[PDB]
């Protein structure tokens, strides 16, 4: 695990573009790094997952919209999305699995009109 | 070097090569293997500390039995040097690095 | 005639028989599976530095399927076979790019000089092509790799000399060059690391010029020259250390020299800071500087940064700080390993580095002598209550200051046990008012102490008393943090073991052929062969015996009295 700083907090109209980023601090070479979204009174599900092999996987709904590329320069993860919708407004968080030990740095609020 | 006959390693009571394996049992007290080397040539020895052994040191009969047994050189292995010093009371034997069963598995 | 060399069996004979059993004729490769696959996987889970047996190597040779399946089974299977003829190297290198990408942590095992294979270094460089911020912390081991980077270099040197025969004078190395040219800070780190290796290896001096040629942008080169003036500054400090005078006279002379140096600091433009590559220095306060009373004649100066804040710095010359510097970097890396466990031992990662061959610099800290804190303050309680006195309305308890102090104590104990740092005494140990326990003079380590070899724990009678009265709470808590740090360490210990293997493979101060036995001893203090954690409990029992002897024998009581007298 490790301590990371990621802020996706903000509000925008439907169809807009909001970039998300996560900058980790701790031991590098994580097993996997990914991001997910969840709303109050509900459950969290797997959205985007980027492995250490360079391979990535996305959900069914955010497919083609939310894509996550891993920048190895600063060892920072970059998740960029487009065409956000009404039901897509919720609290998003980024999780990184390292050596079997999961790490959740923080979470932020994303609002869509 | 401040004093002679000493050693770098904790358990090591005298001049020798680097560390090695060891064992222990519910039947008897723990023991540790040791290796004394002549610049790349070593034998198979056993670690014993004479410094703390001055309280008892009843090694007489054991030394007589060791002299009698290792004196003869039969098909069975004979001890190289069994002795006690002012620092190390460690024992010694010829280099083998092969157990009976371990070699039985190693040499099909 | 003949030669006997290194009534006995030998190594090469076993090689002969084992190699005679290595037939593997019918080429059909089955893909069977059974419950023994788990046991084999466990057999492949052994430490990187271990030497596998015969049957195990063959079992790993027929395990190629699962070996490709598991990412942790890669390096082990790579060491499970010996590549000499092109026959084995064929299937090996063919499966090199075929197998799943290994973890970068386990990649440090096959990145050592133990495996000189071209395909190995290639594929590893391809895996190491991604350079994180932890690569900058891995630069210390990368200097070791650079020292070990030369194998049959006559061909490469002749290749360079072929293109150097035209104009008169006036490989993962390409990846290191690209990484150096990428970020100017990383390049400065590479140059600073090359400054130390320039003394030991003469090729490093020209390799620094090759590094300057590796970086096209000269923007960093200017600040590198401004930082190259620091060599002349250290030469000025040595010039101040050349003349012998009175303590006060040398102090006033050091003040005048600090003023003359303050003139140059304002004259020359801002440069890169020794503490961090990101921060930039502006000037230095002449009257805020100090001078060490030690024999090394170290210089302490407070320099105002570009952030408009004073920064204390302590530098020394005429000695090799590479030992304590590498130990400090290891302490920082271990601190990162602890931070990865989401738990902080509150250990201060003191910045230490070597400027020139004889010269070195370090970030200064509020450190006081143990004997001074004992004599003047009369106990550590008052000294800790000096900065932030805490009297609770109930137990008179103390806060996160004392908490961090205890955590630093236990952490330093675990570090002293693990690393086996020697030459640590009341003088070598310092106290930091920030609530941290400072430890210096790491020159002697890996089982090397000035006096006869003592126990693993560096804890004295004083801290044992302070934690002794509070034992009902403090000892249980310190034991909890102990065991936790043990699990955390021993979990990721493999990568550190491989890194230490490469680093020791390069070269070491205070250690030479220690290295094999040193690696061994690291494993023993780590007790990797034991799945039982009871060793830490035994060490705790020893700490319990530190206050009062068990008195099993007269020589045992004399031994406890000896340890007490040594302290």
């Amino acid at each position: 695990q490790v301590q990371l700083q990621e802020s996706g907090g903000g509000l925008v109209q439907p169809g807009g573009s909001l970039r998300l980023s996560c900058a980790p601090s701790g031991p590098f070479s994580p097993n996997s790094m990914g991001w997910y979204r969840q709303a109050p009174g509900k459950q969290r599900e797997l959205v985007a997952v980027m492995t250490i092999d360079g391979r990535t996987n996305y959900q069914d709904s955010v497919k083609g919209r939310f894509t996550i590329s891993r920048d190895y320069v600063k060892n920072t993860a970059y998740l960029q999305m487009n065409n956000l919708k009404p039901d897509d407004t919720a609290v998003y968080i980024c999780n990184a699995e390292t050596r079997g030990f999961m790490h959740w740095g923080q979470g932020t609020q994303v609002t869509v009109s | 070097q401040a004093s002679p006959s000493i050693a770098i390693f904790s358990y090591i009571d005298v001049l020798e090569e680097v560390h090695y394996v060891s064992q222990l049992n519910s039947s008897r007290f723990l023991k540790t293997c040791k290796a004394l080397d002549p610049n790349g040539e070593i034998v198979i020895k056993v670690f014993i500390k004479p410094k703390d052994q001055y309280s008892l040191r009843p090694f007489l009969q054991r030394i007589r039995a060791q002299s009698f047994k290792l004196g003869q050189l039969p098909h069975v292995l004979n001890y190289s040097k069994l002795i006690e010093t002012n620092r190390a009371g460690y024992m010694i034997r010829q280099h083998l690095k092969n157990n009976l069963y371990d070699r039985l598995s190693l040499r099909p | 005639r003949e030669i006997m060399n290194t009534n006995d069996p030998i190594e090469e004979k076993y090689r002969r028989l084992e190699r005679a059993s290595k037939n593997a004729n019918l080429d059909k490769q089955v893909k069977p599976d059974i419950k023994k696959r788990d046991y084999l996987n466990k057999i492949i889970n052994y430490p990187p530095g271990t030497k596998l047996t015969a049957h195990e190597k063959g079992s790993i040779w027929k395990y190629r399927y699962y070996l490709m399946n598991n990412k942790k089974a890669l390096t082990k299977l790579l060491q499970s076979t010996n590549l000499r003829e092109e026959s084995e190297r064929v299937e090996v290198l063919e499966l090199m790019d075929s197998w799943a990408e290994i973890d970068i942590d386990d990649a440090l095992e096959l990145l050592g000089s133990t495996f000189k294979n071209l395909s190995v270094r290639s594929y590893a460089v391809n895996r190491l092509k991604k350079a994180s911020d932890k690569e900058l912390e891995l630069y210390l081991l990368q200097l070791v790799e650079a020292v070990c980077f030369e194998n049959l270099s006559t061909f490469s040197d002749k290749s360079n000399s072929e293109f150097t025969i035209v104009d008169a004078v006036s490989p993962l190395a390409e990846f290191l060059i690209r990484r150096a040219l990428v970020n100017p800070r990383l390049g400065s780190f590479f140059y600073w690391y090359l400054k130390s290796e320039s003394e030991d290896k003469p090729y490093l001096d020209q390799i620094l010029s090759s590094f300057w040629s590796r970086l096209d942008k000269k923007s960093r080169n200017i600040l590198n020259d401004q930082v190259r003036l620091i060599n002349v500054l250290r030469e000025c400090c040595e010039t101040i250390k050349r003349l012998k005078d009175t303590t006060a006279k040398k102090m006033e002379l050091l003040v005048h020299l600090l003023e003359t140096k303050v003139r140059p600091l304002v004259k020359v433009r801002p440069i890169a800071l020794p503490l961090d590559p990101d921060v930039l220095i502006c000037d230095v306060c002449p009257e805020t500087s100090k001078v060490f009373k030690s024999s090394l004649s170290p210089l302490k100066i407070t320099f105002k940064t570009t952030l408009n804040q004073p920064y204390h710095l302590m530098f020394k010359v005429g000695d090799d700080l590479r030992q304590d510097q590498l130990v400090v970097q290891i302490i920082s890396l271990m601190n990162e390993l602890l931070k990865n466990e989401n738990v902080d031992l509150k250990l201060t990662p003191y910045k230490i580095l070597a400027t020139g061959p004889q010269e070195g610099a370090i970030e200064f800290i509020p450190n006081d002598t143990l004997a001074s804190i004992l004599s003047k303050y009369h106990g550590i309680l008052g000294y800790l209550k000096l900065h932030y006195p805490d009297e609770n309305a109930t137990l008179g308890v103390q806060g996160w200051v004392l908490d961090n102090f205890v955590k630093s104590c236990a952490g330093y104990c675990v570090i002293t046990y693990i690393l086996g740092v020697g030459d640590r005494h009341l003088d070598n140990l310092l106290v930091t008012p920030d609530g941290h326990f400072f430890h210096a003079d790491f020159g002697y380590i890996l089982g090397q102490d000035p006096k006869p070899f003592p126990p693993l724990m560096k804890l004295p009678p004083q801290i044992i008393e302070a934690f002794g009265g509070a034992e009902s709470s403090n000892y249980d808590k310190f034991r909890s943090y102990c065991f936790v740090a043990y699990s955390i360490l021993r979990r990721n210990a493999g990568l550190i073991l491989n890194l230490f293997e490469l680093m020791k493979t390069s070269n070491i101060p205070d250690i030479r052929i220690d290295p094999n036995g040193a690696i061994l001893r690291v494993r023993e203090r780590f007790n990797l062969n034991m799945s039982e954690e009871d060793a830490t409990v035994h060490f705790q029992n020893l700490i319990n015996d530190s206050v009062n002897a068990l008195l099993p024998i007269v020589i045992d009581h004399l031994h406890n009295l000896a340890q007490y007298w040594r302290t």
